[PDB]
């Protein structure tokens, strides 16, 4: 029995995590009212003895207007409904407000309801968090519930998929004060804090796709995939499985890098995957061509450090390695030099499942790839200089010390961000 | 009437593209959206040998 | 009363473990349920080799499942001969380790490894004549390699001179399933060359190139390597269990086998497999079948056999044959092949002949060979720790529990000693 | 097995693919929507058995490209590989190499990564072009560069459209058909040369055919190229190879231009009666009339003769047909060339495409030749660039968009070279 526990907090989160439970029940027979007409899904889900199933996850957000869109919607029969915990008004994105006033008051109530599950779950394995950097109820309530976690549990992994903010769009004004606020705590007790952005899925929505106008909605549905390959090996028996534990030693290289990328290799449509053949040896190299990331960064300006190649479906794995060498012997996949043949496979026998009435077509394979790289400092240059310019005019700091935040603790952060940009200029050099 | 000037006037000018759907990909893809099509069975290779 | 008790671990073990019992069970004529369906005579009168036999007229076998993920023991026990078991002694657990050899000596399992050997304990001291014990491990990760140690650690310190039999996938050369492999493997290496006697060394990579060579398997998937690896499993126990003209127990095939008391690692290899589209066109004899034994390719780890010289080749015949035809066809192969061999040995050789063969043909063989040649796997995995630890990689995990960089240090210099005595001996 | 990857360029090209690809299905089984109700050399295939050919189309012109994602021929290309730009090289090899053609250059080589990193055996890059304009020549320059730095040693052969010595619908082509030498002598292998001009005589006195579109003659041109990969898909006698082609066909590596000639071009109500054995047909391939380049063979000398031979033809008939060829003496050899020819024979024989005028025959030769006497024929296209480059004319167009004046006249006398480097071996050896 090996189970998994979900929060979702932030309407970044929350969004995709209304968008995950469609595909996890699709899987299986479980109708959304709980009733399926197995020791598999223990890892997400429990039962009731009337034939209901209920899952585990628990629902939190300040403001009420996206919770209370789900209990009026067609998807409470499912939950429990002492775990949907609603509110009054929202943290004015204002992290001594997510944090320090009108976030400490449902701490009691919501850190009693992951106390409240893992007290009758047999043997543990992790946590499947959903929040965003820029927010301020997404990063100043995120700490808070990931410093009482491990100083009061201790030993578990924990496995949050967050939302880059891009270099180049974003919907807020204070998200290079609202990102250094969410980077110094998932440094501290974050052992593996996935990511990805708005803007890379706008654009493979445009050429392997070929929709225009992305919305809100096929967004969260393709970010719901990425963690459905990724956590489906903990309710399928496969080839070479890994538990979630165990990629809490084998990724990270030293305590600083645990924040790789994410790729689904065939995504495509049903007037493509008609003409396209996409065996083992080409969908295994689509996740190293430049377009398919979910980063808008130049990969070829980076060694990716330690990849690990999730594959689900019909595959044989003497397809694998044939294909593995291949990218090796490749010149424009540059690694780094210390590090082994760093790649690291993973095979079970369960295909992608397709959620109806989107554009995903029906193809027999899927590779889900974590791929800690070089090219992501890059992107965490430009988001100090994004920062630095309001603090050399200090702007709007007085609705933080409105609320309890000093002058001086965002100069604290930074140069905490200053020794995240030379730990890869650091590792990245050559030892000789 | 939302129906008929959405329906008969306004197909000529989006059909192109549409808002969360991608085209009218039934003229292109000769097949049915249940059918499964990947590049090759494996199967094939499991049934021989 | 040559007998063997039998544990599996790790994940790569397990599963080649399992299928170690598909198939020695359709030799011995035995159905799941414990009935025996043979024909044949001689498949019952040794059967208490790998067996306990159950009462009321039933079979079942010795040995004992424990990993501490409990996905495989629950996915062996749906499996295809699931129920031929014992359910007292599948010690397996719901909680998990992340691949750290640290908590699983000191912490995690510390407080398994008493219900894991009490149940080694129970079967061997109602026993009649005990000679051996076969784990099936894998060298990489730190569950597989991590355990093998914890596995045999217990044992020595109580049985003078039974001889341990296990059998380890070696890291491949090209491609890697784990980062961490390096930091694990030669960690387990301080132990299992002080206490191993056989270790049936094997790669991945050369197991693919059998299939696509030799078979014409374009897609080797799992269902077939453990079923070539099986094959070497119950081919050194033909004089085990079976009559034979030349008989040596698992010790006679240690005085043979160990010259020096650290190079004991056993080289695997089966002969008369061919595909099936140029079967008919092959004609096998005691000729033939020497050459598929002797052939470059045949080899389950691969490793260059022209960059070394052969200790001892001991390559076990099964079936009905000249035995002229066994010595003067595994001399022309010696004379031949000269300076391929070392010098201060005269005879390099040694045959096993059987009296009834393992099935599928008439005339079956298995080679087992210890070269000098696994020097180059000696040299690239020493070479990855070093190199990968000028920068002090990963130990913030292993010193929660005390694993101090003064043992990493010094146990790659028990790689490297063996290293340094493969060259002290190339050149004597 | 072996593979082939064939890009068409250009207004020229693209509307010459769309013939040969008519006419490359039907000589296989396949209905025209990739269906079918040893051709692994230009199609890959999906298990479900839909025939993707191995093609990346590329124009700057939505215009020619849109009819094949209308036409019929929609289902059988993948529509990823119909690469489109936004607007035309305006006949420019600024616009085609320098401006316009830079914003699809990462995606058309990328596509040629994927269609390579799937083929066992890869040996030759079907590129079409023409010497016309922008996009035909200037961007095949840049393509070019591309290819052989990034792939190394994989022979290409490529087919051009020349400027006639008359005959034009340009003003400023000797501007583009001087300038693109500068990619067509270094890199690319071989440069098999039809100018158009003459493909309409013969579309007039052998074939009856007055007032012949751009169909009957792209029809013509598309029983040539079939003829050349004939031995790559169906086993003959003597089957040729590409990379058999370009060490016995060049003499000197800035001589790359061979022609082409196909023997039994005869119409439907003249090819009942005449039987066509190769002992006639032979002799209709050397015919100044019949030749497919207006460059007069028998003002010069004959350097090295490639046959290739269709159907129902033994071997022997064909070496009493070769030494009828060397007795004469107006058809002039070089002199250091003793062996003169080279064969090749196959057994499927040509096949008529529907709304062709050519006839059903039973044998054909496809042939290559290169002549001394193509000399004439750069003669008068350095010439016509001599004429408009006295007095700097049309040039302001081209400076503007990435260009400098010295690159003008720097091919200009690397054309005078290679006249010179193709007229000092036709003299005779003493
Ligand atoms: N993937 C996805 N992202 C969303 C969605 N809605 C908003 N976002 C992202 O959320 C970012 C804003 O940060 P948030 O963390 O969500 O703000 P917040 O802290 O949650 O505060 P609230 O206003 O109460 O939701 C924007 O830049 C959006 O990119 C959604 O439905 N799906
Ligand atoms: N043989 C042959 N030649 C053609 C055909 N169509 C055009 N041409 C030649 O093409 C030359 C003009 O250059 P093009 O390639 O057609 O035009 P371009 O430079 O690509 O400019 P755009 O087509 O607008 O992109 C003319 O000199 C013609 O000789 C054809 O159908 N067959
Ligand atoms: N032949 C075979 N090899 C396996 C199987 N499962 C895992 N492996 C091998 O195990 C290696 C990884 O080391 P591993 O045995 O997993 O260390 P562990 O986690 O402690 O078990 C990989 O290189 C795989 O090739 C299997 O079912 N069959
Ligand atoms: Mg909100
Ligand atoms: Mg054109």
């Amino acid at each position: 029995m090996r189970e998994c526990i979900s929060v979702h907090v932030g309407q970044a989160g929350v969004q995709i995590g209304n968008a995950c439970w469609e595909l996890y029940c699709l899987e299986h027979g479980i109708q959304p009212d709980g009733q399926m007409p197995d020791d598999s899904f223990n890892t997400f889900f429990s039962e009731t003895g009337a034939g209901k199933h209920v899952p585990r996850a628990v629902f939190v957000d300040l403001e009420p207007t996206v919770i209370d869109e789900v209990r009026t919607g067609t998807y409470r029969q499912l939950f429990h409904p002492e775990q949907l915990i609603t509110g009054k008004e929202d943290a004015a994105n204002n992290y001594a407000r997510g944090h320090y006033t009108i976030g400490k008051e449902l701490i009691d109530l919501v850190l009693d309801r992951i106390r409240k599950l893992a007290d009758q779950c047999t043997g543990l394995q992790g946590f499947l968090i959903f929040h965003s950097f820029g927010g301020g109820t997404g990063s100043g309530f995120t700490s808070l519930l990931m410093e009482r976690l491990s100083v009061d549990y201790g030993k578990k992994s924990k496995l949050e998929f967050s939302i880059y903010p891009a270099p180049q769009v974003s919907t807020a004004v204070v998200e290079p004060y609202n990102s250094i606020l969410t980077t110094h705590t998932t440094l501290e007790h974050s052992d593996c804090a996935f990511m990805v952005d708005n803007e890379a899925i706008y654009d493979i929505c445009r050429r392997n796709l070929d929709i225009e106008r992305p919305t809100y909605t096929n967004l969260n549905r393709l970010i719901g995939q990425i963690v459905s390959s990724i956590t489906a090996s903990l309710r399928f028996d496969g080839a070479l499985n890994v538990d979630l534990t165990e990629f809490q030693t084998n990724l990270v290289p030293y305590p600083r890098i645990h924040f790789p990328l994410a790729t689904y290799a065939p995504v495509i449509s049903a007037e493509k995957a008609y003409h396209e053949q996409l065996s083992v040896a080409e969908i295994t190299n689509a996740c190293f061509e430049p377009a398919n990331q979910m980063v808008k960064c130049d990969p070829r300006h980076g060694k990716y450090m330690a990849c690990c190649l999730l594959y689900r479906g019909d595959v044989v794995p003497k397809d694998v390695n044939a294909a593995i060498a291949t990218i090796k012997t490749k010149r424009t996949i540059q690694f780094v030099d210390w590090c082994p043949t760093g790649f690291k496979v993973g095979i079970n026998y369960q295909p992608p499942t397709v959620v109806p009435g989107g554009d995903l077509a029906k193809v027999q394979r899927a590779v889900c790839m974590l791929s800690n790289t070089t090219a992501i400092a890059e992107a965490w240059a430009r988001l100090d200089h994004k920062f630095d310019l309001m603090y050399a005019k200090r702007a709007f700091v007085h609705w933080y010390v409105g609320e309890g935040m000093e002058e001086g603790e965002f100069s604290e952060a930074r140069e905490d961000m200053a020794a995240l940009e030379k730990d890869y200029e650091e590792v990245g050099m050559d030892s000789v | 009437q939302k129906m008929k000037d959405k329906k008969e006037s306004v197909y000529f000018s989006n059909q192109r593209a549409p808002l969360g759907k991608s085209h009218d990909q039934t003229p292109g893809l000769p097949k049915g959206l249940d059918i499964l099509n990947t590049t090759f069975g494996t199967a094939i290779v499991r049934e021989t040998s | 009363m040559r007998e063997i008790v039998h544990l599996q671990a790790g994940q790569c073990g397990n599963q080649i473990g399992a299928k170690f019992w598909e198939v020695i069970s359709d030799e011995h004529g035995i159905d799941p349920t414990g009935t025996y369906h043979g024909d044949s005579d001689l498949q019952l009168e040794r059967i208490n080799v790998y067996y306990n036999e159950a009462t009321g007229g039933k079979y079942v076998p010795r040995a004992v499942l424990v990993d501490l993920e409990p996905g495989t023991m629950d996915s062996v026990r749906s499996g295809p001969f699931g129920q031929i078991f014992r359910p007292d002694n599948f010690v397996f657990g719901q909680s998990g380790a992340g691949n750290n050899w640290a908590k699983g000596h000191y912490t995690e399992g510390a407080e398994l490894v008493d219900s894991v050997l009490d149940v080694v304990r129970k079967e061997a001291e109602s026993c009649d004549c005990l000679q051996g014990f076969q784990l099936t491990h894998s060298l990489g990760g730190g569950t597989g390699s991590g355990m093998g140690t914890l596995l045999i650690s217990k044992i020595r310190e109580e049985y003078p001179d039974r001889i341990m039999n296990t059998f380890s996938v070696v890291p491949s050369p090209k491609v890697s399933d784990t980062v961490v492999e390096p930091y694990n493997a030669t960690l387990s290496v301080h132990q299992l060359v002080e206490n191993t006697d056989e270790t049936y060394c094997i790669d991945n990579e050369a197991l693919y190139d059998i299939c696509f060579r030799t078979l014409k398997l374009t897609t080797p998937t799992y269902g077939d390597l453990n079923h070539l690896v099986s094959a070497t499993m119950s081919g050194v126990t033909t004089c085990l269990r079976f009559p034979g003209q030349l008989n040596a127990d698992l010790r006679k095939l240690a005085v043979n086998m160990v010259p020096f008391p650290r190079l004991h690692f056993f080289m695997p290899g089966f002969a008369p497999l061919t595909s099936r589209g140029s079967q008919q066109y092959r004609a096998l004899t005691v000729p033939e079948l020497t050459q598929q034994m002797f052939d470059a390719k045949n080899m389950m780890a691969a490793c260059d056999p022209r960059h070394g010289r052969y200790l001892t080749v001991a390559a076990v015949f099964r079936g009905r044959m000249s035995m002229k035809e066994v010595d003067e066809q595994m001399l022309n192969v010696q004379n031949k092949n000269s300076s391929y061999f070392v010098e201060w040995i005269p005879n390099n050789v040694k045959t096993a002949v059987c009296d009834i063969p393992p099935r599928g043909l008439k005339m079956s063989a298995t080679f087992i060979g210890n070269s000098t040649a696994i020097q180059e796997l000696f040299k690239r995995i020493s070479e990855q720790f070093t190199a990968m630890f000028r920068r002090k990689a990963f130990l913030h995990w292993y010193t929660g529990e005390g694993m101090d960089e003064m043992e990493f240090t010094e146990a790659e210099s028990n790689m490297n000693d063996l290293v340094s005595e493969y060259q002290q001996y190339q050149d004597a």
